[PDB]
RNA sequence: GGUGAAAUUCUUGGAUUUAUUGAAGACUAACUACUGCGAAAGCAUUUGCCAAGGACGUUUUCAUUAAUCAAGAACGAAAGUUAGGGGAUCGAAGAUGAUCAGAUACCGUCGUAGUCUUAACCAUAAACUAUGCCGACUAGGGAUCGGGUGGUGUUUUUUUAAUGACCCACUCGGCACCUUACGAGAAAUCAAAGUCUUUGGGUUCUGGGGGGAGUAUGGUCGCAAGGCUGAAACUUAAAGGAAUUG
């Protein structure tokens, strides 16, 4: 898949792990 | 010698208007377009059909009182083409060839010292 | 069942006094009804007409020229300046690659209170000899060719009207001065006046009006 | 020796409010309790009094001016364009 | 890999000019990339001229043709205009004709 | 209770001997002290009373009348004004833009004083707490707080009962509705989110 | 200009600073050219000017306020207006002024 | 009107075209180039003002005051964010007309944010010459930009000059191009990517098979979006470069 639509992929995924993380605080 | 009036004769794509005027313009002579004279959209710009646009407008200039006329071409301009579309030129064509008079002719396009972004964006129109 | 052309009121246009033929052409209007008349109504129309159609030579065959009309009696309407024009034509083929272009223009009034911007191009030309292959001016001349033009065309105004002004631009006294001291900063070539338009008319006066006319 | 991070004059809010709030409030303060320069005998002493009213400590003088401001951005415009419309009258 | 020292085409010492924008399909492009062409050509055309001066008024008149500078963005100017493609070494020419 | 202060001016009276003095709206950048012409044949400047006939298109006026010397009805809260936007001599009329965003054409004799009101910009602060409200009002009139008609039971207002709160009609009302009925958006000619930049064309 | 004219001025002659003094100044005559600051009141300068032409001292209106005055004659507070009693090397008296 | 063709759409509200004038905000056409400037980002109407700079000229002045740089800092396209204003244009989102097997697109329309500006954030681009800086040396040619020098050179007429623009030779310092290649490279190519197993002028920084992955974690910066710093387990025999023939 295209470099910069990977590079928002992992963007994204890093932005819900963000989310989840945060569950836990 | 003559009775003088204006032309101004634009061509764009998809379309030609012919129209003559009294030579200030702000009374009106005669017009009919390209898209008049035949039907089918995608023709409404062709040379064969401002040929016989500029036949019926020659008629109506001679039928009212105009017996000459300088002409005033012109393109769609502003951001656009700025390029003649194909039926000024048989239009021109096909009004001298009328019997009318010509006389000092000049391009009328507007042309812009640039700017208001062009449309269809930065990457063109891809198709 | 109408054709406004069995109805149209018809009528010829008379020039001013500082040129050749005095006739120009002809109009349509409306039968000078009560309520709606074709007096007052239209006249104060404008035409653009080449002055090589109207002085007669094609030493001035680019140069076009805006008159309005601001009187008018029985069949004959006069006219006054309102502009002056230069050809698509011209100007796109006076600019031409490998070569300096210089504008100017200046806000000015005249005796008979008309208010004007008149406009200036000149080019910068090889000298007959040159080796190099374009002639570019240095900026610094640029500046002090427009400060010259300047200079000048705000005394060219202000005299007699327009009305001068006009004698004045036609045999283009004006190019030749900016020709004149130009030459002491940098070569030039063409230099016109190009455009001139009118802003702020002062009062009808139908006094002074009347005078270009006989 | 800073006493806070950030909140500055807006400390007296504690908590309340949330921190939007009390940074808009901060700006706006801090404009209407500074002292001013005196367009007239030219000593920073226009300190504010109810909104709109400006006066100078000493020389008296006092000015309409803006809520939390002494000049509003308008009314300078304002000012300048009504200069340029009265320059067309004299001249 | 590179094939082009100009690489794209003409900008050395700048960093950055400015984009135009096409005439055929309105795509920008750096006004240094562009690819131009002077569109000088007669108002009336082929045919026209004899029947130009022949309903008309003025002897000969004196005839003035229309100018405009044309731009065009590569795809488009290789899709129609100036390109072809040309061989490793002919491309390197840069003499007009 | 006004969001701008007002300026106590002083006049000398044409007819007695003796200062009469009125109370004007402060235009932004008007002090004490400071001489204030009004009238016909004066002049531009900030903080006189001129006829909007003679200014020219593009002032910016205040407190300006409905109607020659109604002494004052249009734009007077801090920070409003109104701008000439032209003028028909013939029949003195002067047309202007109100803060609201409407043009209206008035007589030419209609005064205005030159300039905006002061004050300007009191609304861009966070009242914060319900006190400051509070004392807001304390000094207008008694319109606060606000029980929401929704809370409320059915005796009290068109939204008041049912088992969960809810307006359980359209709460746009008719223009031609009859009091008692006329609360929610009356006569709303739409209504939600308004999109879109505003500003009239 | 005239502030580099001011400074030669204050840098070789003599001066007074403010308004008591070079009332002094104005009285006994001693008094070459008294300089008026933007801002100070017209009554400051109205009454001035009166004492200025009773000893004919000729007077220059300053462009600017009573704190650029004092920066203008490199003093770090502000003055509404300065005499000149000895003009230094320079020429203030008689150029323009 | 728009397209490949169309349709959505607009048209007694005389559309589209014409004429006169007016308002708004953006922009800076042609002249514009293998041309200029700036540390880079970037910068193209006039005119005023404000300070700044290189090159050049120099029998001026100081006299080692410098080269490069962890830390730290200034600035930093587009978008994006805060609060105002502005909001013509074009236009992520959204909705539509079509196309299509389908068509969340390409194409057409409506158009929110945005696009411009102020105050403040953000700190990233193929931010590219994919090539660190200071110094030295090594090889031809014609252009050109700036500066300077030289000439009983040309053109400007007046009374010769003075000027100005031109021409020719030289010389500093620019932006590039040409041809060579003693030389270098895996090659493409390279006046540096040359003066390297005949390996050392001074200094900064980064890489050490591919994937895992710029992921986890900690720290830190940010309003946020995100920036900086940044692993391992495990997996794997090739990924990769340049050139050749198909
Ligand atoms: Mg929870
Ligand atoms: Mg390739
Ligand atoms: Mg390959
Ligand atoms: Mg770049
Ligand atoms: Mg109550
Ligand atoms: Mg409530
Ligand atoms: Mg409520
Ligand atoms: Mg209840
Ligand atoms: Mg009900
Ligand atoms: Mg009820
Ligand atoms: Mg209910
Ligand atoms: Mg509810
Ligand atoms: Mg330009
Ligand atoms: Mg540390
Ligand atoms: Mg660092
Ligand atoms: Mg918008
Ligand atoms: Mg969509
Ligand atoms: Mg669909
Ligand atoms: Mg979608
Ligand atoms: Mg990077
Ligand atoms: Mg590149
Ligand atoms: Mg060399
Ligand atoms: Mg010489
Ligand atoms: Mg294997
Ligand atoms: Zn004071
Ligand atoms: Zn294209």
């Amino acid at each position: 898949m295209r470099a910069k639509w990977r590079k928002k992929r992992t963007r994204r995924l890093k932005r819900k792990r963000r989310k989840v993380r945060a569950r836990s605080k | 010698s003559q009775v003088f009036g204006v032309a101004r004769i634009y061509a764009s794509f998809n379309d030609t208007f012919v129209h003559v005027t009294d030579l200030s313009g702000k009374e009106t002579i005669a017009r009919v377009t390209g898209g008049m004279k035949v039907k089918a959209d995608r023709d409404e710009s062709s040379p064969y059909a401002a040929m016989l646009a500029a036949q019926d407008v020659a008629a109506k200039c001679k039928e009212v009182g105009i017996t000459a006329v300088h002409v005033k071409i012109r393109a769609t301009g502003g951001t656009r083409t700025k390029t003649p579309g194909p039926g000024g030129q048989a239009a021109l064509r096909a009004l001298a060839r009328s019997g009318l008079r010509i006389g000092r002719i000049e391009d009328v396009t507007p042309v812009p010292s640039d700017s208001t972004r062009k449309k269809g964006g930065r990457r063109g129109r891809r198709l | 069942v109408v054709d406004p052309f069995t109805r149209k009121e018809w009528f010829d246009i008379k020039a001013p006094s500082t040129f050749e033929n005095r006739n120009v052409g002809k109009t349509l209007v409306n039968k000078s009804t009560g309520l709606k008349s074709a007096s007052d109504a239209l006249k104060g129309r404008v035409v653009e007409v080449c002055l090589a159609d109207l002085q007669g030579s094609e030493d001035h065959s680019f140069r076009k020229i805006k008159l309005r009309v601001d009187e008018v009696q029985g069949k004959n309407l006069l006219t006054n300046f309102h502009g002056m024009d230069f050809t698509t034509d011209k100007l796109r083929s006076m600019v031409r690659k490998w070569q300096t272009l210089i504008e100017a223009n200046v806000t000015v009034k005249t005796s008979d209170d008309y208010v004007l911007r008149i406009f200036a191009i000149a080019f910068t030309r090889k000298q007959a000899n040159q080796v190099k292959r374009h002639s570019y001016a240095q900026s610094s001349h640029i500046r002090a060719i427009r400060k010259v033009i300047s200079e000048i065309l705000t005394k060219e105004v202000q005299g007699s009207t327009l009305a001068q002004l006009t004698s004045k631009l036609i045999p283009e006294v004006i190019n030749k001065e900016i020709e004149n001291a130009t030459k002491d900063i940098f070569p030039l070539q063409n230099i016109h006046v190009r455009k001139v338009k009118l802003l702020k008319q002062p009062k009808f006066d139908v006094g002074a009006l009347m005078a270009l006319h006989g | 020796a800073k006493r806070t991070k950030k909140v500055g004059i807006t400390g007296k809010y504690g908590v309340r409010y949330g921190s939007s709030l009390r940074r808009q409030v901060k700006k706006l303060e801090i404009q209407q309790h500074a002292r001013y320069d005196c367009s007239f005998c030219g000593k920073k002493t226009v300190k504010r009094g109810a909104a709109g009213i400006w006066t100078c400590s000493c020389c008296k003088k006092t000015v309409a001016g803006g809520a939390y401001t002494v000049s509003t951005a308008a009314a300078a415009t304002v000012r300048s364009t009504i200069r340029r419309l009265r320059e067309m009258v004299e001249a | 890999p590179k094939k082009r020292a100009s690489n794209g085409r003409n900008k050395k010492g700048r960093g950055h000019v400015k984009p135009v924008r096409c005439v055929n399909c309105s795509k920008s492009i750096p006004k240094d990339k562009a690819i131009k062409r002077m569109a000088i050509r007669n108002i009336v055309e082929a045919a026209a001229v004899r029947d130009l001066s022949e309903a008309s008024v003025y002897p000969e008149y004196a005839l003035p043709k229309t100018y405009n500078k044309l731009h065009y963005c590569v795809s488009c100017a290789i899709h129609a205009r100036i390109v072809r493609v040309r061989s490793r070494e002919d491309r390197k020419n840069r003499a007009p004709p | 209770g006004r969001g701008a202060p007002l300026a106590k001016v002083v006049f000398r009276d044409p007819y007695k001997y003796r200062l009469r003095e009125e109370i004007f709206i402060a235009n932004e950048g008007v002090h004490t002290g400071q001489f204030i012409y009004a009238g016909k044949k004066a002049s531009l400047n900030v903080g006189n009373v001129l006829p909007l006939g003679s200014v020219p298109e593009g002032t910016i006026v205040s407190n300006v009348e409905e109607k020659p010397g109604d002494r004052g009805a249009l734009a007077r809260a801090s920070g409003n004004y109104v701008i000439i936007i032209g003028h028909n001599p013939d029949e003195n009329k002067t047309r202007v833009r109100l803060p609201s965003g409407a043009k209206k054409v008035i007589s030419s004799d209609a005064r205005g004083v030159i300039g905006v009101i002061a004050g300007g910009g009191r609304v861009d602060k966070p009242l914060l707490k319900a006190g400051r409200a509070f004392h807001k009002y304390r000094l207008k009139r008694n319109s606060w707080p606000k029980t929401r008609g929704v809370a409320m039971n059915p005796v009290d207002h068109p939204h008041g009962g049912g088992n969960h709160q809810h307006i359980g009609k359209a709460s746009t009302i008719s223009r031609g509705a009859v009091s008692g009925q006329k609360a929610g958006l009356i006569a709303a000619r739409r209504t939600g989110l308004l999109r879109g930049s505003q500003k009239t064309q | 200009s005239i502030n580099q004219k001011l400074a030669l001025v204050i840098k070789s002659g003599k001066y007074t600073l403010g308004y008591k003094s070079t009332v002094k100044s104005l009285r006994q005559g001693k008094s070459k050219l008294i300089i008026i600051a933007a801002n100070t009141p017209v009554l400051r300068k109205s009454e001035l000017e009166y004492y200025a032409m009773l000893s004919k001292t000729k007077v220059y209106y300053f462009q600017g306020g009573n704190n650029e005055l004092g920066t203008a004659v490199g003093k770090l507070f502000r003055v509404g207006v300065v005499s000149i009693l000895e003009a230094g090397d320079s020429d203030i008296l008689t150029t323009l002024a």
